[PDB]
RNA sequence: GAGUUUGGCGGCCAUAGCGGUAGGGCAACUCCUGUACCCAUCCCGAACACAGCAGAUAAGCCUGCCCGCGUUCCUUACUGUACUGAAGUGUGCGAGCCUUCGGGAACUCUGGAUCGCUGCCAAGCUCA
RNA sequence: CCUGGGGCGGGACGCCCUUGAAAAGAUAUCAAGGGCGCGCAAUGGUUGACUCAAGCGGGUCGGAAACUCGCUGAAGAGUGCAAGAGCAUAAGUCAGCCUGACGUUAUUCAGCAUAGCAGUGGAUGACGAGACGAAAGUCGGCUCUAGCGAACUUUUGAGCCUCCUUGGUGGGGGCCAAAAAUGACAGAAAAGUUACCCCGGGGAUAAUUGAGUCGUUGCCGGCAAGAGUACAUAUCGACCCGGCAGCUUGCUACCUCGAUGUCGGUUCUUUCCAUCCUGGCCGUGCAGCAGCGGCCAAGGGUGAGGUUGUUCGCCUAUUAAA
RNA sequence: UGGGGCCCCGAAAAUUGACGGGGCUCAAGUCGACCACCGAUACCACGGAGUACCGCAAGGUAAUCUCGUAGGAAGGCGUUG
RNA sequence: UCCGCUGGUUCCUUCCGAAACAUGUCGCAGCAUGACCUGACUUGAGAUCGUCGGUGGAGUAGAGCACUGAUUGGCGAUUCCGGGGAUCCCUCGCUCGCUUGUCAAACUCCAAACCCCCCGUCAUCCUAGAAAGUCGGAGUCCGGACUGCUGGGGUAAGCUUGUAGUCCGUAAGGGAGACAACCCAGCCCGUGGUUAAGGUCCCCAAGUGUCGACUAAGUGUUAAUACUAAAGGGCGU
């Protein structure tokens, strides 16, 4: 029977280009975000603790607080919102 | 300004598409619209290529157009005293002139019905299976809608 | 099994030979003919497929012997360089309960193709050319699609 | 070593082989400044540098050369150097406006007695806010005069002179 | 007050790497001289640490250059080719493929470029 | 219980990874590759110092099998165990010091896209205590994703509440957590036979009449390798390739279970040709007789008996042929 | 010699028979184009019914209202007391 | 008595109008919760079925060998790990490099067209009430087919199991000889008019129509289609 974990069908997704793998930028990792600013979710796979589930992968979300060193987004799946605690090292903004 | 007229009915037609008609107002077949020449239109009309033709209306054919098959609010014809009263042209001639050099619009007579519902091509058209390029009638007319539309007078 | 059964083209590649598990081994022995030493053949024909389709590993080796054949009973053994070009890398599986986990079990090994595409090829002198044709003419006979030949070097030689 | 297009080629302050990515990182988790102590054999630096998405804005950068000034006429690669710059580098950025940081030592060892040490009880003197301990202080006992007693004994001008330079430094930067 | 040189902390992370070659050290860095002290070796003052005057640009570092490998970019052809979104009373015995409107490669080819760009601060200076 | 009818076989009956899966998410089959129902006081935490695999050159029998020195070496090693992903001043190797393999508690995510569903896990946090380290920081086991179970019941740990008019003793009941198992893993205390069978339904599902297909079966074609004393084609025909029929057996489950009466023989009528005889032609390795091979032709003929239920098949004497 | 269009051989099945049938040969077949006409409840016009929403009423708007099984909802007809 | 199993269940019109799917189940001819339909009420301003531009996610088609596995010969050497017949007399396969010829669903130095989140714009809906919320009543969990995905499996199948769109189910009327799902069309009643699909020798309404060629076989006179014969040959034209 096929699992249902939670890290499956990403061979592809959870990896790193050729030329990025090892350490990421430090400088990725310290950006600070304010209310209502939008953000991309972009999941580095270096970083292995405050990892979203990878099916957000992709989607754009709005800061809504911060709990400690994670923000806490607002991302829609489908029709729903779901609230999802990520790092600033897996996120990134938005360029208006 | 382009000239969109819709040729074949609305059974076996994706979803999408039959939006986009209904953003358009077509609903019916023989049934015209005319919109503005901008890439937000352009692109709309790209999407429904296969059920309408368009083109590029003259003056003579959009006053005819308007004399004949012109209603208001309510199902009233529309006659020169209601152009010469309410705006300020003189006749549907000079309206359909300042109309179609972009001066004017059809929203400057009041209760005028978007749509304009047309009569059914007199002689008969080329065929819905084809587009011009095949030798048919749906698609890009360019210039020639005037032919199409002079049928359905 | 007969030709058609496996010819066709409907399904994904199965090529992996980690994966699965049998494959019987091949009877086509050398993909190279003639004098492999020599460069200096002006004129260079081939046959070329026509269509899509499978060819097994056993039609190849007889369109192989039967070109052999009739090129050195004419032409020479030293007058010509045959090469045959596509190697079995497909896998055929056949079945053998009913359709009760019906999935197959290695029995051969199939070269797909292309519309186009070349398969064998010959060089030879000027006066030997009609001969290439014919030696070309009868291996397409074996071969599980409609063939056509084309003379792709030195053309205006021989036209 | 790029033979191929697989290959991986570091970054260029790790080519240059004077930087530590996972320190920088868990330094700069802190959200705040950091106090760089890189040290030569000609003279000691001392500064304080900020993070930025273009680079790393500095505010105060005090070199152990300025001690001519004064009338430090000493040796600049000494320990009591060392704590000179590091005094009026700390009266200079108290009295610039920033108070507080990390210790940063970079890629170099922390040892007792060191003069990165030594740096470090200069800006604790001063007022300049720091966490740290003080059993890797240096004793004053070779601050003043004496890691150089054993070879330069004919040279002991050293107490006095480091006694006028530090009233000067309380002088100018108060 | 503008510019140059040197030094430190950095952003993009091979256009920056690999290899080759000719020049420079006055201020600065480095090499470089030893082991009283804090410090050190699974043995070694090699390294790290401390103390530092001698000599040197042979090395690090800096400036100029090289198409020789690797990477990035543009152009000629391959080519509007392969692939593909929408509609089709278009076509094949069949597995398939064709016409119109809209997108559009990869390698390879002829010819050129790429031997890093850049932020903050300090010091020596060089002007009015 | 699942099940290309049921049975037999197996478990696709719980959990984890890759492909199928068509570049967001979802997606089936008794689909393909598989694994788990554990091991470790160090194989755990932190700080410090380093770089691994494999080659090349040198040294004493240290043999192409040892250890050491120099060079190339972004990883070709190792990281407990599947698959996939991650990791170089390190998530690897060794040393020092330690036990965070800590007590209590709140949300959000997936299991269970969108869109309800235990228990139970994983990510952020909060309170109280610590380890390592100059500090920053890291530590809620072993780099990430598997290694597990409700209610009721018993046992164990800290402190309290309680037993019927009141107070005490012995003994019960309760709150919170941990352990004991339901593998059919969202949780019955559970073996067979019926041809002596009975009932309610089903073409929601099988024998075989029909329909579809043709692997197999019967009958042909293409190229001709070769044999035939020479000569591919008088005669036989390889390898490979392409078909026709539905006359054998398979595959499927479209019709029929409030019934379409099975095998063989007998009687009687008819149709096809892919010709056994009768009619006409062509070739021959055809002297004659008689043969061998092919073409047109379905008008007529195609029988009698022994064994066997037999179809089929063997045998006997005739016959133009049976 | 190569590349194309159509056709011929390869091509055999069981009641009598299926281009829908008759028939059709510079076509009543195939290929490339073209013209005129026929042909729906579609589209246009007129009259009528109902419905949805608004309005105190009169009445107003409807190209953007009129198919329908399981099923939800509203208003009416009939039998006996 | 009981059954999740079979049959029956009586008047008219009007408004709206599905699901044959997911999870749990001693569950597979049943049921519960959710999706989908309907009625009422609360609140009070936006919503996105569509177009264009931009910030982002790609790892499929195609293509290619730079990693992992395969793969064809020539050349030069591995003075090895190796098989042929006392200086291992010397032959020399496996192997390592330069060139040639093929590959990949569990390969990728590359890399689309569709598609998904968000911002701006146009466009449509909306105070005659958007989005959201609360409560009442259900049916449904035997599906089938056509056009794409070379979909997976299978020799194939009017076979079995997926996915996007649209249909039949529940869809009249017109045309295909008849045709559940193919083409035109989504339909209140009556009259007039013009057209769509398709057709115009007769059956049968309207062409024994026009222009330029081909076929001599009654070949053909058959959009799609479960209903239509292949390889090979022809000094037929
Ligand atoms: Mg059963
Ligand atoms: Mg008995
Ligand atoms: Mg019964
Ligand atoms: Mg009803
Ligand atoms: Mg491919
Ligand atoms: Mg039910
Ligand atoms: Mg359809
Ligand atoms: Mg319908
Ligand atoms: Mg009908």
């Amino acid at each position: 029977t096929n699992s249902h974990g939670e890290k499956r069908c990403t061979r592809y997704k959870l990896q790193k280009t050729v030329r990025e793998r090892g350490i990421s930028p430090v400088s990725r990792a310290i950006q600070e975000f304010e209310e209502g600013q939008m953000v991309h979710i972009d999941i580095d796979p270096s970083v292995q603790k405050g990892m979203p589930n990878p099916k957000f992968q992709g989607s754009t979300g709005k800061v809504i607080g911060q709990r400690g060193r994670s923000y806490v987004l607002e991302v829609r799946s489908g029709n729903a919102m779901k609230e999802v605690f990520s790092l600033p090292q897996h996120l990134k903004p938005q360029k208006y | 300004m382009y000239a969109v007229v819709r040729l074949r009915g609305q059974v076996n037609v994706r979803y999408t598409i039959e939006d986009t008609m209904k953003m358009l107002r077509l609903h019916k077949v023989n049934h015209c619209v005319f919109v503005p020449e901008n890439p937000h239109y352009k692109g709309m009309v790209q999407k429904v290529k296969d059920y309408v033709a368009y083109g590029k209306i003259d003056a003579k054919t959009l006053a005819e157009v308007l004399e004949n098959r012109g209603r208001l609010e309510g199902d009233t014809r529309l006659t020169e005293e209601y152009i010469r009263e309410n705006t300020d042209y003189d006749s549907i001639q000079a309206f359909a002139e300042a109309v179609i050099e972009g001066k004017s619009s059809l929203k400057d007579i009041p209760k005028l019905k978007p749509v304009f519902r047309l009569h059914p091509p007199r002689k008969g058209h080329a065929g819905i299976k084809r587009t011009v390029q095949q030798g048919g009638v749906l698609g890009n007319h360019d210039e020639n809608i005037n032919v199409l539309l002079h049928k359905m007078r | 099994k007969p030709g058609s059964m496996y010819r066709n083209v409907r399904q994904r590649s199965f090529t992996r030979r980690k994966y699965m598990g049998g494959v019987p081994g091949s009877q086509v022995i050398h993909y190279d003919m003639g004098d492999k030493a020599n460069t200096s053949f002006p004129v260079k024909i081939s046959l070329i497929v026509e269509e899509k389709c499978q060819i097994r590993h056993t039609a190849l080796e007889a369109a192989r012997i039967t070109a052999n054949r009739h090129l050195v009973a004419d032409t020479g053994k030293m007058g010509f360089y045959m090469k045959l070009r596509v190697y079995p890398h497909e896998v055929i599986r056949e079945n053998k309960s009913g359709m009760r986990r019906a999935f197959g079990k290695n029995v051969g090994t199939a070269a797909r193709v292309k519309p186009m595409q070349k398969i064998f090829t010959v060089a030879v002198e000027k006066q030997n050319f009609k001969a290439a044709k014919e030696a070309l003419w009868h291996a397409g006979q074996k071969l599980p699609t409609p063939c056509r030949i084309v003379v792709d070097e030195g053309a205006e030689l021989v036209q | 070593m790029a033979t191929g297009p697989r290959y991986k080629v570091p970054f260029r302050r790790r080519r240059e082989g004077r930087t530590n990515y996972h320190l920088r990182l868990k330094l700069l988790l802190s959200r705040q400044d950091r106090v760089v102590v890189r040290k030569s054999s000609r003279n000691v630096q001392i500064q304080l540098i900020a993070p930025t998405p273009d680079g790393d804005i500095t505010y105060s950068s005090a070199v152990s050369n300025e001690l001519a000034k004064y009338g430090y006429t000493g040796a600049t690669g000494n320990t009591t150097a060392a704590y000179l710059t590091g005094l009026l580098f700390g009266l200079k950025s108290l009295q610039k406006g920033y108070e507080g940081g990390i210790l940063d030592i970079g890629l170099q060892a922390s040892s007792a007695g060191s003069r990165v040490y030594a740096a470090l009880k200069g800006v604790v003197d001063s007022g300049f806010e720091i966490p740290c301990s003080p059993e890797v202080f240096p004793p004053d006992e070779r601050i003043r005069g004496e890691h150089i007693a054993g070879y330069r004994e004919e040279s002991s001008d050293l107490p006095e002179q480091f006694e006028a330079t530090k009233e000067k430094i309380f002088a100018e930067f108060s």
